[PDB]
RNA sequence: GUUUUCGUUGUUUUUU
């Protein structure tokens, strides 16, 4: 009886399913990045991370 | 400006008075002068400061 | 990892201060106790809520 | 203005009370529900003054 | 206490109308009709005499050492 | 739910005998060992909503100090009631008020 | 040297004496006492 | 605040649901995260149970010691981890 | 009966200051001290046994004194040559004496020997000067008059050697009441349920207990629990106490602490506290168990450690619940019922308890402090008799009894924690708490009284916070949100608010009475399944009953509250939501007196107040119409007194409007709740006028509700170090300083409140002219511009007083100083001062033009050896000018004569004097122009005062000019103008009655250049204000040394502009001085500006050990035998310490004039 | 007689 409990509360959080560890969420954030034009100017890009 | 007493930040409010004026929006100019509970509001905003 | 405790306890037998010494052995859940200067002896009960205090409390109740 | 311009501004609080409070609220990125509701509400009074 | 000699904003005599005032006070008159009376125009000179506020009686009701 | 031996009133440990191969609940003080009404030894779930109404107290409908509404009641019917929210402080607790009345007490969403 | 320790004005003239030459007097006192502990009779822990 | 300002690469900056894919497989997901519920039995037959919440699915899958270490995980959670259990 | 209107509260108001006052709670309080608390304390352990046993054949000579009754005297001070004569509190202050009273006691006796009455003097005790056996007290105002007492002065300190000193009340956590906090994460302990339980009566200190919960989720192991009891020396698990405390088995501890059986979860979560208290099944183990860890001495045994952790599980635990025997059961339950609060608020299932709540705190007065150092004393006061009575009992003498009373016991501590301010015994100096009595402020009126109305919180700021400091909702109402202390004690140090009274104290058996009433369900009834949902009732914190139909028994304790029978200030608070009931008869819970609004809705009052024009007629009567006070008020249940506690219970109404529920666009109107969801309000109160949600200080200020919090708190601040007239008989007070206004001048703008304060009778400041613009450029910055002739008609003109105490001394017992005029030849070490001034008795004549440099009071001093006197005169003030104004001549206590010479002087204002508005508006003079040079009106008018346009963006001060406004109107009218908060007053209206006085609307006025008499552009907003002189002036601070006396040990100059004090050069002006390439510069600053000796140290030990002579020329380092190699080093004399103490320290700082490379 | 001689501990309150 105790064994399984113990085994129990320990499995409930030493299985890793996916995802890197360390990283308990991540943000889907926008950025406004400069990048230069063809013709010679600049422009702003959005790039996603 | 939080619910300082049990649900209600005035005895004159009520309970999860979600409306501004239980929660510290000013609803008054300088000119006007201020109601005493939200005049209590301004000093907690002063005395933050 | 066993543990040694150097107690302060004084015996009743060669009155001695810094004479006994208090050891607990959990491994088996078994007490111990001896004598520096008399080379006593004493054994007493240890539960998972026991402490060397305890040791010392029911030697005086046994020896007394 | 100033006195319309409050009143509309206790009007979308009323209905964000009402959404919040049966949670129609849609949850914000980061953004807790009734904390959603309570930093909403002072987007929305903070426009008002 | 005791209503200055000269009227600090303008400079009037005003110093000899206290009784007068006080006078005026008895027969349940009006403040500011009184205060006319006392050909206090300026309202400077008007609340100095109507917001004074004279201290001596309480002093003078004390029992003196001599 | 646990509970206690009658006697012994110590905890009615649950284990396993091997022969029968079944679930008991056997507290090690004295020899009472009882059966398992059913073979789950400990439930234990990671999200908790329960208890929001069983805890009701009757003379609610009698605290003065209340905000009114125009909210409606499925029991008592009162065009003036009273709007409550669930006991959780949980972070997540969503803000859903549970609307009550005088006569009805009941844990009940207008949602 | 006394200049560190300086009869400070407890009254204006009159000095309470210094915490420094309070101290010195009685680490000192204290001192001769362990002198005197060696030709008297000091039954083992009056010495310590 | 702990947090890394991940820059996807320009294909991917331009890209959301990809990247969302690249966001799961970086945010940490143990069953602790997404378990539902845990109610531990001693199932008393070691291939099979006597309990309606798994009778059919240990039928199922069973085609040592008893006890038994259950537990309960969330469909919902499991889909907005984008896993299965 | 009619509606509520403004004028009736006030008069509501008149009631309660014509019964009450503002110092009612501190009289009410000192004289429960010397009526319950004295005796009580006297009493709490009346009996004192010896015995000689043994032979006298054998015997129990039983010498046995029994305590009895107490004696009080009427103020007497008993003078040192046997000329008794009753003490008067003027003659106290002029000898510097103490308002104390002596006491006496019945220590009977009682002599016993088996073969097997009495008045001494126990102490002088300080009185309040205004208690019931206070000197003047049946005397009339005419014998005050022949007194000469300030009727205005209204007492409520104590009188110490002539110091009036003020016992700051202390506020403090109220105990017995249930504390879970959530404990730090990287902890075992999670959840403190903390209970401070002890005694409600004394409100002292007994013990306390803190629970504390093991263990993490899926970490910890289990939820164990196991806390240390008071005086044990580990932490014991509950159910193992449970055990030893009678109920052995778990089932009953679950049934003191599972009352929603209903519940699962909390039952596998109290599954591993049975598990680890297991190893206990029975009381004996259990309470060997506890006795182990119980901090007993060794040799203790088995029984007597179960018989001592019997003992304290009984005394010092839930000691404010029972010490003795039988409710050891009431113990389970009520531990049980405390692990279930702590488990539930674990669980997060209610919100964590609350740290600011005023309703779990109290307020000690004056009353029970004084009490707990009486019992202090006391308890250092019976036992020297039995240190006494064991030296003499041995050679059994006729002892007289009246030698071994040491009756200066309780003199000395009081004295001590009144003098020095340390609330304890002398000998404790360390954890003494330091500032509950202090100096009574009297450089103005207001210094005083605020003074008198303060709360403290002496948490310390051990942890700063923003808790303590921070404005709370549950203040509102309570306490002035306005007054705060600066930075270090800002937030803290708290005022009460206008109507507030504080429980003094009423029994608790009335109270217990009343509950018991309703039928009661014990505590050992009180079980998971037959009260599911009943309601736990509480007394003062101790849980006391159980009950399932509580509605009507609360009806009837707010019922009986409202008739009297309870005391009308007894807190009753009913938890509905959580099956509870509480009532609070402690002493510090502050009231409220709230207008009763019919709360049972059976009537159209409800919704409506119970005190109409009916009871307003009564009041304003002043008596019955068959005597109606306030206390009928209070007691007819149309007034009642709430707590902060019972506030949170109740929806109260804030204006005499929205008492019924009610159903166009003004710009000059507040407002009142929506009211568009929530139809209905049944408001259970309505405050008399929230307007009473300010101070004394806050009742002030003109419309202090338009402006902002901040500058209402700088008004609130400097309010009470604004100039003005404190006292009627300011001139027979002897004090450090004293100020007098020429002119005091009632404000033009007054609140209603203000009546009360009787501010047309004793006004701080003068209505005068100010006009707004940028005229001279001098405005700028916080600077004023004057009008020269107000000044020189003496508009703010002043009086000050300073009174200079002297004494003479006893070296010996005949060795004593005089007071005499010193000369050149009696008298050495002279000093430059004019002697002159002194004629016979070294005392200086009233009326003579004194000023610095000069002796006004001669003394000589004995030379310890023919020409052996010294100068010990202490001369006028350097920098301060001015004409005796009084010199009185008494005598010490004892034999020495005591002098108190004032000085008087006249203040005038000058450029950079300090002055502030009543709307935080702050400013010094920048520049004083003639009446010529500034504009004029159209009727040649020029304002006294100018100040900076800047202050409107950035202070924002509207109130200021609705004053203005307000103040030209009153005028021009020639009446007082009333600026009340939370009014109906409308500036639109005090237009348009401008313009029917002839005046522009909105103020302005064209003003005409001084100097060329041309129309200024704008027409300038111009007429008067009441402002108001600040203690701050210019000259005091201006101050410059080049060179003074210096410190005795640093060497280097003084710190302080009283003794010619240096500059303190801060490190950061160093650092930017660095910054700024500033070498010579700060070196010099450092070098001749500071500390620099030259000194001979050696080249070869490099040290000071030189001997050196520069006459001798000789440098002998005794150190190295140096001489030739020792160089001159001209270093600050700081280095010189450093160097010395580095050697003292056995440490060799070795200088070097080389390089060692 | 050029010259020529006060201080600290602790306590409270303060000052942009
Ligand atoms: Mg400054
Ligand atoms: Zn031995
Ligand atoms: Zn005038
Ligand atoms: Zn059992
Ligand atoms: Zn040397």
């Amino acid at each position: 009886d105790q064994m399984l409990k113990r085994i129990e509360a320990h499995m409930l959080d030493l299985i890793a399913l996916r995802g890197i560890p360390g990283i308990s969420k991540v943000y889907m954030v926008k950025h406004k990045v400069s990048v230069p034009d063809e013709s010679g100017e600049y422009k702003n890009e959005e790039l996603w991370a | 400006i939080a619910f300082g007493f049990a649900d209600r930040s005035l005895p004159h409010f009520t309970k999860d008075d979600f409306s501004p004026e239980s929660k510290g929006f000013v609803e008054n100019s300088y000119l006007r002068g201020l109601t005493p509970q939200e005049f209590f509001f301004h000093a907690m905003a002063g005395r933050e400061g | 990892i066993k543990q040694k405790l150097e107690t302060q306890f004084t015996c009743l037998f060669c009155n001695h201060d810094n004479s006994v010494v208090c050891t607990l052995d959990k491994k088996n859940s078994i007490g111990l106790l001896e004598c520096k200067k008399c080379n006593l002896s004493f054994q007493a009960p240890i539960n998972s809520l026991s402490q060397p205090i305890d040791i010392y409390s029911d030697w005086i109740d046994a020896c007394e | 203005e100033i006195t319309h311009a409050i009143s509309s501004a206790k009007e979308q609080v009323q209905e964000i009370i009402y959404k919040a409070q049966h949670n129609e609220l849609e949850l914000k990125p980061g953004m807790t529900l009734r904390e959603s509701f309570e930093g909403e509400v002072s987007r929305t009074l903070n426009d008002a003054r | 206490m005791i209503i200055p000699v000269r009227c600090f904003s303008c400079g009037k005599v005003v110093g000899d109308k206290w009784d007068a005032y006080l006078r005026l006070l008895e027969e349940g008159k009006q403040e500011g009709d009184a205060l006319d009376e006392l050909k206090l125009k300026r309202y400077c000179c008007r609340r100095m005499v109507l917001t004074h506020v004279d201290l001596i009686e309480k002093f003078l009701r004390y029992n003196p050492l001599e | 739910s646990f509970r206690f031996c009658l006697e012994c009133n110590n905890m009615l440990y649950p284990k396993e005998d091997k022969e029968n191969q079944r679930l008991l609940y056997s507290c090690r003080n004295c020899d009472y060992t009882e059966l398992a009404e059913d073979p789950k030894v400990y439930r234990h779930e990671l999200i908790t909503n329960i208890g929001e109404t069983a805890g009701i107290v009757d003379d609610i409908g009698q605290d003065p100090t209340l905000p009114r509404s125009d909210k409606e009641c499925p029991e008592c019917h009162s065009r003036d009631c009273v709007f409550f929210q669930s006991q959780q402080r949980r972070k997540d607790t969503n803000m859903t008020l549970f609307y009550v009345c005088l006569n009805c007490k009941k844990t009940f969403r207008d949602e | 040297p006394p200049q560190v320790r300086p009869s400070i004005a407890m009254d204006e003239t009159t000095q309470g004496q210094d915490d420094l030459t309070h101290k010195l007097s009685d680490i000192l006192k204290a001192n001769i006492n362990v002198q005197k502990l060696e030709m008297d009779g000091s039954p083992q822990h009056i010495i310590n | 605040t702990p947090a890394l300002t991940v820059y996807l690469d320009r294909e991917i900056a331009l890209d959301i649901e990809k990247a969302k894919v690249i966001q799961s497989s970086i945010e940490y997901t143990t069953l602790k995260n997404v378990t539902s519920a845990t109610e531990i039995y001693y199932d008393p037959d070691p291939t099979s149970t006597v309990i309606e919440e798994d009778f059919d699915t240990v039928e199922a899958y069973f085609s040592q010691s008893p006890w038994l270490l259950r537990l309960e995980l969330d469909r919902a959670r499991m889909l907005d981890k984008q896993l299965t259990m | 009966d009619d509606t509520i209107t403004t004028e009736d509260c006030w008069t509501v108001i008149s009631a309660f200051f014509e019964e009450k006052g503002l110092v009612s709670q501190q009289l009410d309080s000192f004289d429960e001290f010397m009526e319950t608390s004295i005796q009580d304390l006297v009493w709490e352990e009346p009996r004192l046994i010896l015995d000689q046993p043994a032979q006298h054949d054998n015997i129990n000579k039983r010498y046995e004194i029994r305590f009895g009754k107490i004696y009080l005297s009427r103020p007497t001070m008993t003078e040192a040559d046997g000329t008794t004569h009753a003490m008067f509190p003027q003659e106290a202050r002029l000898r510097n004496l103490t308002y104390s009273s002596p006491v006496y006691l019945d220590m009977e006796k009682s002599m016993f020997t088996s073969i097997d009455g009495n008045k001494v003097h126990i102490g002088k005790v300080p009185i309040m000067l205004r208690s019931k056996f206070c000197s003047l007290r049946t005397l009339d105002e005419v014998d005050l008059y022949k007194m000469k007492e300030c009727p205005y002065d209204m007492g409520g300190y104590f009188v110490i050697n002539g110091s009036e000193k003020v016992l700051i009340a202390q506020e403090r956590s109220a105990a017995n009441i249930v504390q879970v906090f959530k404990k730090a994460a990287p902890s075992p302990i999670s959840h403190v349920a903390e209970i401070r339980s002890a005694l409600e009566k004394g409100s002292r200190l007994i013990s306390t207990m803190q629970i504390k919960l093991y263990g993490r989720e899926d970490k910890g192991t289990g939820r164990t629990i196991k806390a240390t009891l008071p005086y044990v020396k580990q932490d014991i698990p509950i159910v193992i106490v449970f055990r030893a405390l009678g109920v052995v088995p778990d089932g009953e501890i679950l049934q003191h602490i599972c009352y929603d059986e209903n519940d699962w979860q909390m039952l596998e979560m109290l599954k591993p506290c049975i598990e680890e208290g297991f190893v206990i099944q029975d009381k004996e183990v259990a309470l060997d168990f506890i006795g182990r860890r119980g901090s007993a001495a060794l040799g203790i045994r088995r029984e007597k450690r179960i018989q001592y952790a019997k003992d304290i599980l009984q005394k010092e635990l839930l000691p404010h619940i029972t010490q003795e025997e039988g409710f050891e059961t009431r113990k389970t339950f009520f531990l049980g019922y405390m692990v279930n609060r702590l488990l539930l608020c674990a669980l997060e299932r209610k919100d964590q308890d609350d740290r600011d709540h005023f309703g779990k705190k109290r307020l000690d007065l004056a009353g029970p402090l004084l009490a707990n150092l009486f019992r202090i004393l006391f308890r250092k006061l019976t036992r020297e008799i039995y240190r006494y009575m064991q030296r003499c009992i041995e050679t059994d003498r006729d002892f007289n009894l009246n030698l071994a009373v040491k009756s200066t016991t309780i003199t000395s501590g009081l004295k001590y924690s009144l003098a020095t301010g340390n609330w304890g015994e002398q000998k404790k100096a360390m954890s003494s708490r330091a500032g509950v009595s202090q100096v009574l402020n009297r450089y103005t009126y207001s210094s005083t009284l605020s003074h008198l109305r303060r709360t403290n919180t002496p948490i310390g700021r051990d942890g700063k916070l923003a808790k303590p400091r921070q404005l709370h909702n549950t203040h509102w109402g309570l306490v002035c949100p306005a007054e705060t202390p600066e930075g270090q004690a800002c937030g803290l140090v708290k005022n009460l608010s206008l109507l507030s009274g504080i429980s003094i104290g009423s029994p608790s058996e009335p109270i217990i009475n009343f509950l018991e009433e309703w039928g009661m369900e014990p505590l050992e009834d009180y079980d998971p399944a037959q009260h599911t949902k009943s309601t736990r009732i509480f007394v003062n914190g101790v849980w006391t009953g159980i009950h399932r139909d509580p509605s009507m028994l609360v009806s009837t304790m707010r019922d009986l509250r409202r008739s009297g029978a309870i005391s009308p200030e007894v807190s009753i608070i009913r938890d509905i939501r959580e099956r509870e009931f509480k009532i609070f008869t402690d002493v510090g819970r502050v009231y409220r007196p709230l207008f009763i609004v019919e709360d049972d809705e059976s009537k159209d009052n409800k919704g409506e107040l119970r005190i109409t024009k009916e009871h307003i007629r009564k009041i304003q009567q002043g008596y019955d119409d068959d005597v109606y006070g306030w206390s009928s008020l209070v007691t007819s249940g149309v007034i009642e007194y709430v707590d902060g506690e019972e506030e949170e219970t109740i929806m109260i109404a804030m204006t005499p409007e929205d008492l019924q529920t009610r159903s166009l666009n003004d710009t000059a109107k507040r407002i009142k709740p929506e009211m568009s969801t929530s139809s209905h309000h049944t408001f259970t109160h309505c405050e008399i006028h929230p307007s009473m949600i300010l101070g004394v200080a806050a009742s002030i200020i003109p419309f202090p509700d338009h402006n902002q919090s901040p500058r209402n708190t700088y008004q609130s601040a400097m309010g009470k170090q604004a100039m003005g007239v404190f006292l009627t008989n300011y001139n027979v007070r002897m004090d450090t300083m004293a100020n007098i206004l020429y002119y005091p001048q009632k404000p033009l703008a007054k609140t209603q409140a203000m009546e009360y304060l009787k501010f047309r009778e004793l006004p701080a400041g003068q209505n005068a002219i100010v006009a707004i613009a940028c005229y001279s450029g001098y405005n700028q910055e916080d600077s004023m511009i004057m009008n020269q002739s107000s000044i020189d008609r003496g508009l703010f003109r002043s009086l000050f007083f300073r009174s200079y105490m002297d004494q003479e001394k006893r070296f010996g017992i005949s060795i004593v100083e005089e007071f005499e005029k010193p000369t050149r030849a009696t008298t050495l070490r002279l000093k430059h001062g004019t002697y002159e001034k002194l004629d016979e008795d070294g005392l200086i004549a009233p009326g003579v033009r004194v000023s610095g440099d000069d002796i006004i009071i001669g003394k000589t001093t004995p030379i310890p050896p023919y020409h052996t006197k010294r100068d010990a005169s202490t001369p006028l003030r350097s920098t301060e000018n001015g004409i005796v104004d009084q010199v009185l001549l008494t005598t010490n206590q004892e034999g020495l004569k005591f002098v108190k010479v004032r000085m008087r002087t006249t203040k005038v204002p000058q450029i950079g004097d300090k002055f502030a508005s009543r709307h935080g508006q702050k400013g010094t003079i920048g520049v004083t122009y003639r009446h010529e040079d500034m504009p004029f009106s159209a009727e040649g008018i020029v304002p006294d005062l100018i100040i900076n346009p800047h202050a409107i963006p950035s202070r924002m001060t509207v109130a200021h000019l609705i004053e203005c406004l307000l103040s030209k109107v009153g005028s021009i009218r020639g009446y007082e103008g009333d600026a009340t908060p939370f009014t109906d007053l409308t500036v639109d209206a005090v237009s348009n009655l401008l313009r029917d006085n002839g005046y522009q609307s909105r103020g302005f006025e064209v003003m005409y250049n001084g100097h060329t008499g041309k129309k200024l552009m704008a027409q300038v907003f111009f007429g008067p204000t009441y402002y108001q002189r600040l203690r701050h002036m210019v000259d005091d601070k201006i101050h410059a040394r080049a060179r003074g006396p210096v410190q005795v040990l640093t060497r280097q100059p003084v710190e302080g502009r009283s003794r010619d004090g240096g500059l303190r050069f801060g490190e950061m002006e160093r650092d930017c001085m660095i910054a700024h390439g500033a070498a010579g510069f700060l070196k010099e600053r450092l070098m001749e500006a500071s500390d620099a000796f030259r000194v001979h140290v050696c080249g070869i030990c490099g040290l000071m050990s030189v001997i050196a002579n520069l006459k001798k020329n000789q440098f002998e380092c005794r150190s190295c035998k140096n001489k030739t190699n020792i160089y001159q080093l001209h270093i600050p004399y700081a280095a010189k310490l450093l160097f010395q103490e580095l050697m003292a320290m056995n440490i060799a700082p070795r200088l070097y004039t080389e390089r060692s490379g």
